[PDB]
């Protein structure tokens, strides 16, 4: 789900899926 | 220690005057301090051989 | 990451607010309404603690100005994708889940009772009916720098401020290295941190150079991007923009195009990955010492560069103007060999501690001069030359090439102070390998100053010749309680090593949780476990005894996670088995080059007569009343009496001990500080007669 | 008993303290005799030998101060304790 | 550093470098050295052969902050320190600076070789307990070292049939090649013949009946071989000791050499020590990992139910039986009970040879309470308001903390590290304060001849057991010097009037049956400045007697401020010291007897009343005391704490009645200086023994004798004082 | 009970790089000594050649960029410290590299002088536009150990000049296993496994004498004293 | 190539059996890379003899005690255990030693057969009261290193025979240290220490050159694989 179109593959250990993306920091 | 102005206007008033005989006061103003080797027992030592 | 964290900060003093003293403690706490707001970890260490915040990451800022979160609201019992901003009041009239909350796939809650934190901070079991609102991730109580420490649930919450905190003085190594295991964190904060090149609209790239990158929009617009490199940043390190695309290659809008400082293709990489043995160590890495292999030197694996700036200007003078100039009054040929015609160093010029940077004369006025040095200008037909030498010089610790010269003039037309027609700065580059004194952190706050740097043939090596990077004591990791950082050294040496979860007979108990792309990972894979969300225990237990052999054939580490080293010295195995594993080690930036200080004799104050002066001689280091207590103590009465006198304040009492020092005799008697005459004038200056006397009561001069 | 001191903790200071009372009376005891030592080597080119220079033959480039412990752990210095 | 020596003996090097004729002049020679010459390295190892420096480490908190070490060249640029010396610096090698200084003039050079010096410093000035002592590291190498396993590998076996037995060593330098080849266990049950290590008392006066042990003479020991290279480093003629080396057994090793030996012998055995831990802490086998940290079995189970009461407890809140303080404290309590049965339950099930047991039984570093939280149960947390919070955190460190939890949590952590700079800053005012009120304590006079002493009792007699040690006599009358010959029963003497008190002494006294005895104190010295050195008595670093014109007064200031950073939390902590000592009215303010004789209380709900009936005869002292507070126990021949302050008892004169402190201006008036005095030091120790330090009686001696040396005048009569 | 048989050394080759050396019989409780020793020759006492410092033309430091090329010159640093080179010469020796035009330059495009030679001409070492050409001179010098790059610093050289680190070592790693036979009898030795991969200057076995040859001349002095 | 500074070996001398042997200075590492390897090649490559096993004709096994001795049959085999033989037979020779009467057993009372030798006449072995008497067989034979008895538990079958553990090395301890040495601005380079004490069949001096001898002959098989340049 990388937002950004080439970021690097690293799989997580995610057991829950965040209805919201990170706002502009 | 505390309140200098107060203590100074005293000391003026009373025209006190302090013996130079306690550790700080030596420290202050470059004499040996009264402890230890600075004691007149250990200074005032003559060598021979 | 500095930056940003900088940009996010939430500073409760300053004009306008409460000062440190006036402040009282209770201020400083945290409070039950921080929750999603203003992050409880990250905070300064020293006296500034609880008056410095940072946003969460979730967190947005109303117009009137009070801080807001989101939270999903559940109308009845199912949770809806929706979502709503809720300030403190809001929140304080409303029953808010956490996230972890098991929900079913449809929003059913499956618990009747839900942990709920409602008013007045209290946090107790409710009917999933009354619950009104959910958080949206397990991350929204903690800043953007706490979000990338892994297993920050399993460090305490001091451990987790320290490791946030210094997590932010890391030092840009030359090559960068993305860790093995890491938060989802780290891209979004490089790409918002704003130091790497994103490319603005989709396209396709026309050539790409070290220096600059172009690329043809598909409505015919060409962009070229200019990377700045080897720029000196705002601390003295260096910020490098290297590309990381090819030419001929498509990208796409918002897709990363070069990397900036501590990025490793476009996401945040503070360190480097070292082989970390964690046991006792002849003694080296005693009490938070760290012990590093002689290969991290050799290989420039923890090389950095630093960028100094020095600068030195020609102003009019009431006697004349000062000039730049190549001549300089009586110094030799060799000494002035490096400068060029303009009188400044030659770019690329190596210049040591002391040397002349740039040549300048300054006007004199009129000074006879002294016998000896006007017969000898007589006699060798050199000139008074009255123009004195203020060249600007390399100050006392400081080397290194010189990458680039700056040079400004007002008769070019340039905007500069008023007095002021040629300023001249030039920058000095200096490469720094690490060395003992250094200091070293890993992202769970656990620092460490380089005890020793052995030779690669001392390390322990593993079973199949591969000596381990660094060695970390034991004794520091169950008492400081931060079992996050055992946890990272076993996840790293999975992930380097590469697992296969065995399926042929089903997935096992403990992988039923695990997605099902992480069953299998390639040796040196990429792997990252989310802050309050990621590896449980038992899917660390179970990863650890599925992880590929070598290329020998042969697995290392045990089921345990533990390794039979090798003595390096001995050569005979250790007696029994230690952890090993992969961990993300950064450099600080307390560099022991810059904390050595020296001083003999220089510079002196003008009021106080005591020693003091810059970096080139640098100032004395104090003696406070506490160092004289404990003199005291001891009986030293003639060393206090040296400490405080003939080497602080006696004007004269100095040079006689230099002149005792440098020639043969005895060092005399100490005479009276400068301190003590200072007191008394100023003591008589307000009409009050103090006089010493003797026991006869006369009194006596001075 | 023990083995060979090797630094500035030779000679042991407990056979020093055991000629002097305290070692407050030690130390000035030491200094004064290596201010002698000193001036001795000082006035050693030319001047009246009023100063005897060190009794226990000195080792290669010894400092003043070891001489004159070392001489003093010998009993070859007599002091007398002011007040 | 090479380069930080350079610049600092700078005016020496070039004389040098001058007189060797490397120079011409000290214009060329200065030149040279900031040019910095291959030449000039030679002379500079060549100047600081024996010139001693001052190494600093800011803030000095005690007198050991400073010390003289001999100076080495070493690359780098880092000062390299010793191990052993950083429990007297308080310092971790986690970026920390120290300043160093440098003595110029023969006189300093001598202040700084003599008394400064790092190698005569081994005992701390406070307690006189070993500071340079094996530590962290070390103390588990020995410890491992020392350990004896049973089922180990070439253990001694007894003969069985026409098997001889095995295990018997003719000597360490066999049972070292055994181990080498890998045939013994370095810590297994040995029967070695030991020719260079003397015997223990009790073998000793057996098998050579005592006529004395000389190298040579050899003798069969039952141990382990670690054990025989352990004693190899204590000095010959120490008799063996063949004990598991806990952190407390090498401190009375320590101790012991230090009063029976030489200092230097002291210094080379510490090193020694130092050298062998360090090299048997590697090979120890300590580490961590998930495996090494076991989780306990049962603790699901013992959750369940405490949480199942604590529920029951909730619902009869939620009946309307109970308020909120009534709810919260039965939770707290309940939760504190089952924390203590997690932390039971963990310490069961682990086994003695976890790193983390071997690291905390070995009195290394840390405590139970760490090990269970990170393994069993952090248990309730601190609000920011100070009080507990009624939920407690369920999940260890290991597991995983939850958000919530980990948010609660957060609160005690921000309050510890808010707190640390208050105390810091407290501690450091108290010290300044008992600096500036001491200034004027130095010994100046060897003996007043003083017949005036305290009585300090040295061992109760119990009414069953012969005796029982006071725990605090290692505090109380362990370094002070006899005012009055201890006579026996009988017209033997024990020990003669002013020999100075110590372990031999002190055991033959409590052999003798004498419990009570007077001890020459600062406290009766009838100096007029300063106090004598007998009355002082015997030194801590020293060892000896105090020697004259040394600052005494400023060594228990600075003794009594030290461990103000560490006494952490009517408040017990910090502020209780500093309003004992600064005589001011206490919080608690509890009634004293103000004239022994019956009591006759009324208890009054609002305010109590208290009243006594003098037994000579009198009137009733009224006191007016609150209702809020409890009773504290009425001194009774039971002396038993559970005891309530029963009406109609009789009670001695001066003895408190509710809980809380007594004014000591009150004590003062009502019993005299003596008693003030008793009062003064025994609160200041037991709120300083509470944490866990311990400071001498003397060092707060002075300052109670600082503090009570004024006399008030009333009426001037013919005086001129008003 | 004295062993007759001495120990003898029997050389495998497991790749071209990789060999393993068994030797035995030894003494009980000598194979892990013997080995660490020769590891610890090894990994520090191998003679060979390396890069002393380069000079590119246009480029006065380190610090800066040449143009048409993909990375800086710190870049390609990094990249030539991974050169493997053997020379023959016992002085040093200057090797040309002169690429020009768009493509990639490897280590195969340089001309080493005689007496030395490149043993992974497929090394990559920077990448090149049509616009930007690279002309690199670079020094090879004979020695042992790791010589940081200061050598150079102090030589008085011209501007163009840029020291590089030295790694003269062509051993890349050490590895060791013994395999005991304690035995109920007095027949008790062990066997020693002792492979070494290197990184193609020199094969396992010249590695191999050469350590055994330093060993050897070491132990020299403890025979004379007989 | 070159070795800047050659090593050299100064030899100390503490005791007739002990000694301290020094070299310095030596290239930085190769302190321990020399110092382990020469300690265990001292410790168990130097050929030497020792009692392998003892017979006591006056005892059917080992749980008590030898009539006529006040000594332990345990305390005998410890005292014989540290006798020192010098043996040039391969084969083990056996040895015997018989005594009557009153009065102390010395090792310089056992007849030695031809070859073997005992170099401490002088060693106390037991005592004898009145009417006592103890015939022992003792065999020696050559070696080299430490080698436990229950290892050589199995040998043969016979009735009183009782394996003792043998030391065969006329070296029995050495110790070794490093330290900094300073022979230039390096300041790093090695100074080896090795402490070696041995019985009085061998020299330390000779111990020492054998067990150069010894190390010089291993590493010979590497340095013979092939020739090639190194430092000298
Ligand atoms: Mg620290
Ligand atoms: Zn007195």
């Amino acid at each position: 789900n990388n937002s950004v179109p080439g970021a690097p593959n690293r799989v997580s250990f995610a057991k829950l899926r965040e209805p919201l993306e990170v706002p502009g920091l | 220690f505390q309140e200098t102005t107060r203590v100074l206007t005293d000391a003026a008033i009373n025209c006190r005057s302090d013996k130079l005989n306690g550790l700080k006061e030596n420290v202050i103003i470059g004499k040996l301090i009264p402890a230890g080797t600075g004691i007149n027992r250990y200074r005032n030592i003559a060598v021979q051989p | 990451l500095s930056g940003l964290t900088h940009k996010r900060r939430l500073s409760a003093l300053g004009p306008g607010g409460l000062s440190r003293e006036r402040a009282g403690l209770e201020v400083r706490d945290v409070h039950p309404s921080h929750y999603g707001r203003m992050c409880p970890i990250e905070t300064p260490e020293g006296p500034n603690i609880g008056l410095i915040g940072s946003l969460s990451v979730y967190a947005r800022v109303n117009p009137f100005g009070f801080i807001e979160t989101p939270y999903r609201k559940v109308v009845d019992g199912v949770v809806s994708d929706e979502i709503v901003y809720l300030t403190a009041d809001e929140e304080d009239r409303h029953v808010v889940a956490q996230a972890n909350s098991p929900i079913d796939a449809d929003g059913r809650f499956v618990e009747p009772r839900v942990l709920v934190r409602r008013k007045a901070g209290e946090v107790e079991y409710v009917p999933s009916s009354e619950v009104d609102y959910m958080d949206v991730s397990p991350r929204q109580m903690v800043s953007v720098a706490t979000a990338m420490i892994p297993f920050l649930e399993h460090d305490d919450a001091n451990r987790a401020l320290m490791g946030a905190n210094m997590q932010r003085q890391a030092v840009p190594l030359v090559r960068s290295e993305a860790p093995l295991v890491g938060t989802g964190m780290e891209l979004r904060a490089a790409i918002d941190a704003g130091d790497v090149v994103v490319a603005e609209e989709s396209g396709v790239i026309e050539e790409v150079s070290a220096d600059y990158i172009t690329v043809m929009h598909d409505n015919g617009t060409r962009r070229t991007y200019r990377m700045r490199k080897f720029a000196r940043s705002n601390h003295g390190t260096c910020a490098n923009q290297c590309p990381i695309v090819d030419a001929g290659d498509r990208v796409e809008a918002g897709q990363v195009i070069a990397d900036g400082p501590c990025t490793d293709d476009g996401e945040m990489a503070l360190g480097k990955n070292l082989l970390v043995a964690i046991m006792p160590w002849e003694g080296h890495n005693y009490e938070d010492a760290i012990i590093l292999s002689n290969r991290l030197v050799e290989e420039d694996v923890l090389t950095s560069i630093h960028i100094e700036e020095h600068e030195i200007d020609a102003r009019d003078t009431k006697l004349g103007a000062e000039e730049i100039t190549r001549d300089i009054p009586n110094i030799s040929d060799e000494v002035l060999a490096d400068l060029d015609e303009r009188g400044i160093v030659r770019i690329g010029a190596e210049v040591r501690d002391g040397d002349i940077l740039v040549g300048k004369v300054t006007p004199k006025g009129e000074t006879e001069l002294t016998p000896e040095e006007r017969l000898l200008r007589a006699i060798f037909g050199e000139k008074a030359r009255e123009v004195r030498d203020t060249s600007l010089k390399v100050p006392h610790g400081e080397s290194g090439k010189v990458i680039g010269i700056r040079v400004f003039s007002r008769e070019d037309e340039d905007e500069l102070p008023a007095g002021v027609n040629e300023l001249v700065r030039v920058y000095v580059a200096q490469k720094r390998k690490i060395s003992d004194g250094d200091k070293l952190a890993g992202r769970h706050g656990n620092k460490g100053v380089i005890g020793k740097i052995l030779p690669v043939e001392d390390m322990p090596f593993l079973a199949d010749g591969t000596p381990v990077d660094i060695i970390l004591n034991t004794h520091g990791v169950p008492r400081r309680m931060n079992i996050g950082q055992i946890l990272e050294t076993h996840l790293g040496w999975c992930a380097h090593s590469g697992w296969k979860v065995d399926a042929a007979k089903g997935v096992p108990d403990w992988a039923a949780r695990l997605p099902d792309e992480l069953l299998e990972a390639q040796p040196n894979a990429i792997v990252s476990t989310p802050v309050f969300d990621g590896a449980q225990e038992a899917e660390l237990q179970g990863l650890l005894s599925c992880t590929l052999p070598n290329r020998d054939g042969d697995v290392l580490v045990d089921a345990d996670g533990k390794a039979m080293l090798f003595d390096g010295r001995s050569g005979e195995p250790f007696p029994y088995p230690v952890t090993v594993g992969y961990m993300y080690i950064m450099k600080l930036h307390h560099l022991v080059d810059d904390k050595i200080h020296a001083r003999s004799t220089g510079p002196y104050s003008m009021i106080t007569q005591q020693p003091l002066g810059g970096k080139a001689q640098f100032g004395g280091q104090r003696f406070g009343e506490m160092e004289c207590w404990a003199m005291q103590a001891y009986g030293a009465a003639y060393t206090l009496q040296e400490l405080l006198t003939i080497k602080s304040d006696d004007t004269v009492g100095r040079v006689k001990v230099y002149e005792a020092i440098v020639k043969g005799e005895n060092i005399p008697e100490p005479g009276i500080p400068e301190s003590f005459k200072v007191l008394l004038k100023e003591l008589q200056s307000l009409c009050l007669n103090v006089e010493v006397l003797s026991s006869d009561g006369a009194a006596i001069e001075l | 008993g023990y083995d060979t001191p090797l630094g500035i903790t030779n000679p042991p200071i407990d056979e020093l303290l055991d000629r002097v009372s305290s070692k407050y009376a030690l130390v000035i005891y030491a200094a004064k005799r290596a201010r002698q030592i000193n001036d001795y080597y000082n006035q050693l080119g030319e001047g009246i030998l009023e100063y005897v220079g060190p009794l226990v033959e000195p080792g290669l480039q010894e400092k003043p101060l070891s001489i004159a412990l070392r001489e003093i752990h010998a009993d070859l210095l007599e002091h007398t304790e002011g007040e | 550093p090479k380069l930080m020596a350079l610049e600092l003996f700078k005016p020496f090097v070039m004389k040098r470098l001058v007189d060797l004729n490397h120079a011409q002049n000290i214009k060329s020679a200065k030149r040279m050295v900031e040019r910095q010459r291959p030449q000039v390295w030679d002379v500079l190892e060549e100047v600081i052969a024996e010139h001693p420096v001052l190494l600093n480490r800011a803030p000095t908190l005690h007198r050991l902050g400073i010390q003289a070490f001999e100076p080495m060249l070493v690359e780098g640029k880092a000062i390299q320190l010793h191990p052993l010396v950083c429990e007297a610096f308080n310092a971790d090698f986690d970026g920390d600076q120290m300043a160093v200084h440098l003595p110029l003039s023969a006189e300093a050079q001598a202040e700084a070789r003599i008394l400064m010096l790092s190698s005569n410093n081994i005992l701390s000035p406070a307690s006189g307990r070993p500071l340079a002592m094996p530590r962290l590291d070390m103390v588990t190498g020995l410890y491992y070292l020392t350990t004896e396993v049973p089922g180990d590998t070439g253990e001694y076996q007894p003969a069985s049939g026409d098997h001889p037995e095995t295990g018997v060593y003719s000597s360490p330098a066999e049972a070292i090649m055994a181990a080498d080849r890998g045939v013994l266990s370095v810590r297994a049950k040995i029967k070695v013949r030991l020719t260079q290590l003397r015997p223990p008392v009790e073998i000793e006066a057996e098998l050579f009946g005592h006529s004395g042990w000389q190298p040579g003479d050899a003798w069969m020991a039952e141990t382990t071989l670690g054990r025989v290279m352990f004693n190899e480093l204590l000095p010959l003629g120490y008799p063996f000791v063949n004990k598991q080396m806990h952190k407390k057994v090498q401190a009375a090793i320590i101790n012991d050499l230090a009063e029976r030996y030489p200092m230097i012998v002291v210094a080379q055995t510490v090193d020694k020590l130092k050298d062998a831990g360090f090299y048997w802490a590697t090979r120890s086998g300590v580490t961590v990992s998930m495996a090494d940290v076991l989780v306990p079995p049962r603790k699901k189970e013992i959750l369940d139910h405490y949480e199942e009461r604590a529920d029951k407890v909730e619902k009869q809140f939620q009946r309307g039986a109970l308020n909120h303080d009534e709810r919260n404290e039965a939770l707290v309590e309940i939760w504190k009970e089952a924390t203590d049965e997690v932390g039971q339950a963990l310490r069961e099930h682990y086994p003695d040879d976890n790193p983390i047991i071997t690291i905390v039984d070995s009195g290394a570093t840390g405590n139970f309470t760490q090990t269970r939280t990170l393994a069993g149960m952090k248990g309730l947390v601190t609000n920011p308001k100070g009080e507990f919070i009624p939920r407690p955190v369920k999940s260890s460190f290991r597991e995983g903390l939850t958000v919530l939890e980990y948010f609660i949590n957060t609160h005690g952590a921000r309050k510890g590290l808010a707190d640390t700079a208050l105390r810091t800053a407290d501690s450091g005012y108290l010290t300044r304060r008992l600096v500036d009120v001491s200034q004027d304590v130095i010994v100046r006079e060897h003996d007043c001849q003083t017949e005036r002493g305290i009585v300090v009792e040295l061992a109760e007699r119990a009414p069953d057991g012969t005796l029982i040690r006071d725990p605090y006599i290692e505090t109380s009358a362990y370094a002070r010097t006899l005012g009055t010959d201890a006579v026996d029963e009988a017209g033997n003497v024990i020990v003669e009037r002013g020999q100075d008190l110590g372990d031999p002494e002190i055991d033959a006294l409590l052999a003798a049956g004498i419990t009570q005895v007077k001890v020459r104190s600062v406290l009766t010295c009838a100096t007029s400045t300063g106090v004598c050195a007998t009355c002082y008595g015997r030194s801590m670093a020293t060892g000896k007697l105090v020697d004259i014109g040394e600052a005494v007064g400023i060594v228990a200031a600075q003794s009594i401020g030290e461990p103000g950073t560490q006494l952490t939390m009517i408040t017990g902590g910090l502020p209780r010291v500093q309003e004992l000592f600064e005589a001011r009215v206490p919080r608690g303010k509890a009634p004293i007897a103000d004239v022994t004789g019956r009591v006759r209380l009324e208890d009054g709900e609002r305010f109590y009343k208290i009243t006594i009936v003098p037994d000579d005869g009198g009137e009733e002292v009224v006191y007016d005391k609150i209702s809020k507070r409890q009773r504290l126990r009425v001194f009774k021949h039971e002396d038993g704490s559970e005891r309530v302050l029963s009406d109609g008892d009789h009670v001695e004169v001066g003895q408190q009645l509710m809980e809380g402190s007594a004014d000591p201006h009150e004590v003062l008036r009502v019993q005299g200086p003596r008693e003030v005095q008793i009062h003064l030091v025994r609160e200041v120790q037991e709120v300083y023994r509470a944490q866990g330090v311990s400071i001498h009686d003397k060092h707060i001696e002075v300052i109670v004798r600082q503090m009570l040396r004024r006399v008030t005048i009333i009426d001037s009569g013919s005086t001129e004082f008003l | 009970m004295l062993i007759s048989q001495r120990p003898t050394l029997s050389e495998d080759v497991l790749t071209d790089n990789r060999s393993q050396f068994v030797i035995e019989p030894l003494e009980p409780g000598f194979g892990y000594t013997l080995g660490n020793s020769l590891r610890r020759t090894l990994l520090s006492s191998i003679p060979g050649a390396a890069v002393t410092s380069i000079r590119i033309d246009g480029v006065l430091h380190e610090f800066t960029t040449v143009p048409g090329v993909k990375e800086d010159v710190t870049e390609i640093i990094l990249n030539l410290k991974s050169l493997v080179v053997s020379s023959e010469e016992d002085e040093p020796v200057t090797m040309y590299l002169r690429k020009q035009g768009p493509g990639e330059v490897t280590a195969g495009d340089i001309v080493p002088p005689a007496g030395v030679t490149v043993h992974n001409p497929g090394m990559h070492i920077a990448t090149l536009n049509d616009k930007g050409k690279l002309e690199v001179e670079l020094v090879v010098e004979r020695g042992r150990g790791y010589v940081p790059a200061v050598q150079n610093r102090a030589s008085g050289a011209e501007i163009g000049r840029i020291p590089v680190d030295s790694i003269y070592s062509p051993v890349l790693k050490v590895t060791y296993k013994v395999d005991a036979t304690r035995v109920e009898q007095r027949t008790d030795f062990d066997k020693l496994i002792l492979d070494v991969e290197t990184k193609n200057s020199i094969s396992p076995r010249d590695a191999l004498a050469s350590a055994g040859k330093t060993l050897v001349e070491l132990f020299g002095l403890a025979r004379e004293l007989n």
